């Protein structure tokens, strides 16, 4: 048989890699109060996600 | 004002003078006489505009000065810029970097047009601010809207390598090339001293920020040069590679053009290849054409030879038109008849009208009688010669005396050979 047993357990920086993010998606349709359409860009002056 | 292309030898040929039924008119747009040869030219021109078949070849044969090149120019001018008309001589193939076969191959591929249409979503607008910390943001602007964009690794790298500043009208496409299209909208007064050679401040765009840019452009099937190297476009302005590998030329480009035509992104448009004075070609080029005309997407050839039964270059065999019979078999020979007293004077009058020379009827008669004894192009040159001799004479209308003055001043081939009795 032939196996692999890489080990770094003398520190926590290794053990910290696996749970790094595990985060889901939360960019959603930023509907605008003009046309209710697939919002395109956020206005840098009003910070509103306008589409049209 | 004088243009680059002033009146020349065949400038009077403003198209092929035929009817809706290919019937040749006696006096038409540039062309005169040669009814049968001109009707044949119109037939082959319709076969061209059709483009349904490939591997056609017509050979116009006749004495020097009967209008072979004239009919060629008429066909060229009647065939608008839509389809390519590659007019090469019979000696433009004897190259040093290219063999006597790759030259014909490139000439063929150059006579096949392809109209490429490309569509792309484009983002264009004035850059208001670029913040970077790596990640950052970009504020594009246009009279219709102002937006925000978050930048990634590659986007930031390209932005920094382009050195786009505030006010620059940046242009960004999907699969970002990041063409810095225009210069600065504001931040002016640099003209106080100087401007970069690439600076074109022209104002910020209007309308919506995102757009769909449909671009159509007509290239040739010789685009293999556009792939045959790392930086390909450069080799398209000079000689380029000695020869592009067949293993790509004849399979890869053809299959990709077929895929483009199937998807509807491009379409091929065959053209014409006019090889003038093809009698200079060696038997090798003829044996090559023998099979090249058998290919799938070859253009139509138009040859113009003035030689009769003569020796074929590279060999000692005499043949009609000085080219092999195995090649003549695959051609379609038209014959041009010599002009008469009626047609010579007509084309001389057309040539006078070209440069607006007011000639008297006696001068026309005398010039026609001269040209029917020596040569046609000789009398054509005599037109301008007498025009100048009379303009220096403080005249307005060329006359018989001014024509005879030029006749005595400038000799022809016949009288020159006659006067060559001294033998130096
Ligand atoms: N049918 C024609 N219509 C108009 N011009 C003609 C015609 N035939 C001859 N010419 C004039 O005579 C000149 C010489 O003819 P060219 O085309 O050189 O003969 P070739 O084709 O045998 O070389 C041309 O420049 C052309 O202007």
């Amino acid at each position: 048989c032939s196996r692999t047993f890489i080990t770094f357990s003398d520190d926590a920086t290794f053990e910290e890699w696996f749970p790094q993010g595990r985060p889901p998606k939360v960019p959603v349709r930023e509907v605008c109060p003009v046309t209710h359409r697939p919002a395109l860009y956020r206005d840098p002056v009003t910070d509103i996600p306008y589409a049209t | 004002v004088t243009r680059i292309e002033r009146i020349g030898a065949h400038s009077h040929i403003r198209g092929l003078g035929l009817d809706d039924a290919l019937e040749p008119r006696q006096a038409s747009q540039g062309m005169v006489g040669q009814l049968a040869a001109r009707r044949a030219a119109g037939v082959v021109l319709e076969m061209i505009r059709e483009g349904k078949i490939a591997g056609r070849a017509v050979l116009i044969a006749g004495q020097p000065g009967t209008g072979k090149t004239a009919i060629a120019m008429g066909m060229a001018q009647a065939l608008g810029p839509d389809t390519p008309f590659t007019a090469i001589a019979g000696s433009e193939i004897f190259s040093l970097e290219m063999s006597k076969t790759e030259a014909l191959t490139q000439a063929f591929r150059r006579s096949i047009g392809v109209r490429i249409k490309e569509e792309t979503e484009i983002i264009e607008g004035e850059v208001v601010e670029i913040q970077i910390d790596k990640v950052g943001k970009l504020t594009l602007k246009t009279t219709e809207m102002e937006t925000i964009y978050d930048l990634g690794t590659k986007m930031i790298e390209s932005l920094t390598k382009d050195k786009v500043q505030a006010g620059d009208v940046i242009t960004i496409d999907k699969a970002t090339g990041k063409i810095s299209k225009l210069g600065r909208s504001f931040t002016r007064a640099r003209d106080y001293d100087a401007m970069g050679s690439q600076t074109k401040f022209v104002q910020c765009p209007d309308g919506e920020l995102q757009k769909r840019k449909e671009v159509v452009h007509t290239v040739s099937l010789h685009e293999i040069d556009v792939i045959n190297s790392r930086t390909q476009g450069f080799l398209a302005l000079f000689s380029g590679d000695t020869g592009e590998i067949k293993s790509e030329v004849r399979e890869q480009i053809n299959a990709k053009v077929a895929e483009w035509r199937e998807e509807g992104k491009a379409e091929i448009i065959p053209g014409v290849l006019f090889i003038d004075e093809v009698h200079m070609l060696d038997i090798e080029s003829f044996s090559f054409l023998n099979r090249a005309l058998e290919s799938d997407m070859a253009p139509v050839l138009i040859m113009a030879t003035n030689r009769g039964i003569t020796r074929i270059r590279g060999t000692s065999y005499q043949s009609p038109h000085g080219i092999p019979i195995d090649l003549l078999d695959r051609l379609l020979i038209v014959s041009t008849t010599p002009y008469s007293e009626k047609d010579t004077k007509q084309i001389l009058r057309i040539r006078c009208e070209e440069e607006d020379v007011e000639m008297s009827e006696d001068a026309y008669t005398v010039l026609t009688r001269i040209g029917l004894e020596t040569s046609l192009r000789y009398a054509i040159q005599l037109i301008t010669a007498a025009s100048l001799v009379c303009r220096k004479r403080k005249g307005t209308e060329v006359q018989v005396d001014d024509i005879k003055r030029v006749y005595s001043l400038f000799l022809d081939e016949s009288r020159s050979t006659q006067y060559m009795k001294e033998y130096q």
